[PDB]
RNA sequence: ACGGGGAAUCAGGGUUCGAUUCCGGAGAGGGAGCCUGAGAAACGGCUACCACAUCCAAGGAAGGCAGCAGGCGCGCAAAUUACCCACUCCCGACCCGGGGAGGUAGUGACGAAAAAUAACAAUACAGGACUCUUUCGAGGCCCUGUAAUUGGAAUGAGUCCACUUUAAAUCCUUUAACGAGGAUCCAUUGGAGGGCAAGUCUGGUGCCAGCAGCCGCGGUAAUUCCAGCUCCAAUAGCGUAUAUUAAAGUUGCUGCAGUUAAAAAGCUCGUAGUUGGAUCU
């Protein structure tokens, strides 16, 4: 006996159908859309919106006035909306069966920088992220793969150590300024 | 029978040395090919007969 | 940002007794014998083999 | 028909497990004597010493001979007929090696050019023969 | 076959596993019998027998790792004779001693999580969309590639002060200094007839050598072998063997069948079992 935790959950399941044209074509278009590492990361979100619907597949199928369903179903209703993926208006739980991948990956942070024109490029701002430019609110955030909540998209910025914010240039420009 | 004829088709080819060629990519780029590469341009075809690997 | 536990005692006679020792260490105020722990668990069992004198011959 | 009331269960059950021991399957493993006459004993790999290699000619609607290896097993000392899988591989084997031998893919049915063989080779003497098909090491003396 | 909590798989039903950190049980080589104590049929206690086996002056004496290490053997299959009582707790006369319980490092692609191997700009064209133009052509409006083309910008891997970490360290985090232009800081495993995504390319071999889970390929153009080039699938992983689950409405309670495809007893009687008409506001 020791005093380690053995719990661990897997974030992706394999497809049933390992090789067909209509979808090898259609992950690799949200691939290119949102500038993805491999397919697990198409197979991530797949698989957590399959959780989010299954979900609330079974609260459909209870009475409308059970509280388990009026308590649960109400919390996951809200945290959908603090994420930015649902709206105020459509806030019902018919909805969240409505919802489809790229719905999610809108909300990744490797999107969100290179949709408030901070990269210029979807694939130059997983390099931001990674290579530490990036901070929300005070915190240097080093993972693309984060999912930025609705109160936490208006500021986002350049991470004052970085060259871009606070500008400490890096290596290179140090060792053009060692020759002239 | 007889055993002799064992790496006959193996020794019989003519050793070829494998060409020197730049690198791949790997990781997000490699995938960032494939999307351009199939999905971006549009090659004004009429018959579909041109596969991805298509020597004439 | 750092975070870390801090205390402040009111006499250093007490800081000297409700303090665990290694942390008086590294304040240069505590010494620790330098045998290891295979040092004296051998003797313990070396000396256990003796009666009530030489006991304390064994080192 | 089928007994459909409410106090026929064990009627049930004590059917379906007799009609269940006509499953081909089922009554391949749970009898447990083809696990006895198994010579792996429900091993994935086994290991085990060349006494001989031996030509096997391939079965009618083609022709070839098909180079497999005699072996003894170890454990028990079973003897068996496994098959060096590419060209030039039965150069690589002496007789008095320790190979590791698997299973083929059919679970003791034999695959379909070969006459009754089980069994391929992955190692051989503790090296692989990916290995030394491919250069990557070489074999030791 | 140690039993549960549980695990994998699942539409629903179900099937399979649970030696294994929590609870209960059992045994310390196999049996048996005891002393002490509140509590033992105790084995890091004793006494015998059986089986092993140690030292020796031959008279005798001393054992029990299914504790932590480590070794031999066995096998397809599994780690360091490390450091510490600082945490968690336990024990003792006890704020003070001790604990291979336990913690901390090492080995560690069991398995799980995050996640590099490049990004941008300007030209060389090829393009190809939006615009003007009868077309020609033009565009400063986009996008893509080939650039061993240019261009400085940003970096971690790594080397390494110091701080932090800690019982003392290590790792991580934090920070000096150094550390990136492509044969380097060079991504590999399987495949390219079909199932099944991706060549009717080139060269060799010529029922041979081989491939191929299955169907098949191989006898001079081999889309299937051996190689080169290309491209495709997954990607720090990916093949193979085996057990198992879904697929399997091919075990059918849901939910299978029985003329001819495998299948209804030769015929009746008959106890157990199963099932049983109305009608009692």
């Amino acid at each position: 006996p020791v005093a380690r935790s053995w719990v661990c959950r897997k974030t992706y399941v394999t497809p049933r159908r390992p090789f067909e044209k209509s979808r090898l074509d259609q992950e690799l278009k949200l691939i290119g859309e949102y500038g993805l590492r491999n397919k697990r990361e198409v197979w991530r979100v797949k698989f957590t919106l399959a959780k989010i619907r299954k979900a609330a597949r079974e609260l459909l199928t209870l009475d409308e006035k059970d509280p388990r369903r009026l308590f649960e179903g109400n919390a996951l209703l809200r945290r959908l909306v603090r994420i930015g993926v649902l709206d105020e208006g459509k806030m019902k739980l018919d909805y969240i069966l409505g919802l489809k991948i790229e719905d999610f990956l809108e909300r990744r942070l490797q999107t969100q920088v290179f949709k408030l024109g901070l990269a210029k490029s979807i694939h130059h701002a997983r390099v931001l992220i990674r290579q530490r430019h990036i901070r929300v609110r005070k915190q240097v955030v080093n993972i693309p793969s984060f999912i930025v909540r609705l109160d936490s998209q208006k500021h986002i910025d350049f991470s004052l150590r970085s060259p871009y914010g606070g500008g400490r240039p890096g290596r290179v420009k140090r060792k053009n300024a060692k020759k002239g | 029978g007889s055993l002799a004829r064992a790496g006959k088709v193996r020794g019989q080819t003519p050793k070829v040395a494998k060409q020197e060629k730049k690198k791949k990519k790997t990781g997000r780029a490699k995938r960032r090919m494939q999307y351009n590469r199939r999905f971006v341009n549009v090659v004004p075809t009429f018959g579909k007969k041109k596969g991805p690997n298509a020597n004439s | 940002k750092t975070t870390g536990f801090g205390m402040i005692y009111d006499s250093l006679d007490y800081a000297k007794k409700n303090e665990p020792k290694h942390r008086l260490a590294r304040h240069g105020l505590y010494e620790k014998k330098k045998t290891s722990r295979k040092q004296r668990k051998e003797r313990k069992n070396r000396m256990k083999k003796v009666r009530g004198t030489a006991k304390a011959n064994v080192g | 028909g089928k007994c459909r009331g409410l106090r026929t269960a064990r009627k049930l059950r004590s059917h379906r497990r007799d009609q269940k021991w006509h499953d081909k399957q089922y009554k391949k493993a749970h009898l447990g004597t083809a696990l006895k006459a198994n010579p792996f004993g429900g091993a994935s790999h086994a290991k085990g010493i060349v006494l001989e290699k031996v030509g096997v000619e391939a079965k009618q609607p083609n022709s070839a001979i098909r180079k497999c290896v005699r072996v003894q097993l170890i454990k028990n000392g079973k003897k068996i007929t496994a098959f060096v899988p590419n060209d030039g591989c039965l150069n690589f084997i002496e007789e008095n090696d320790e190979v590791l031998v698997a299973g083929f893919g059919r679970k003791g049915h034999a695959v379909g050019d070969i006459p009754g063989v089980r069994f391929k080779v992955v190692k051989v003497a503790n090296v692989s023969l990916l290995a030394l098909y491919k250069g990557k090491k070489e074999r030791p003396r």
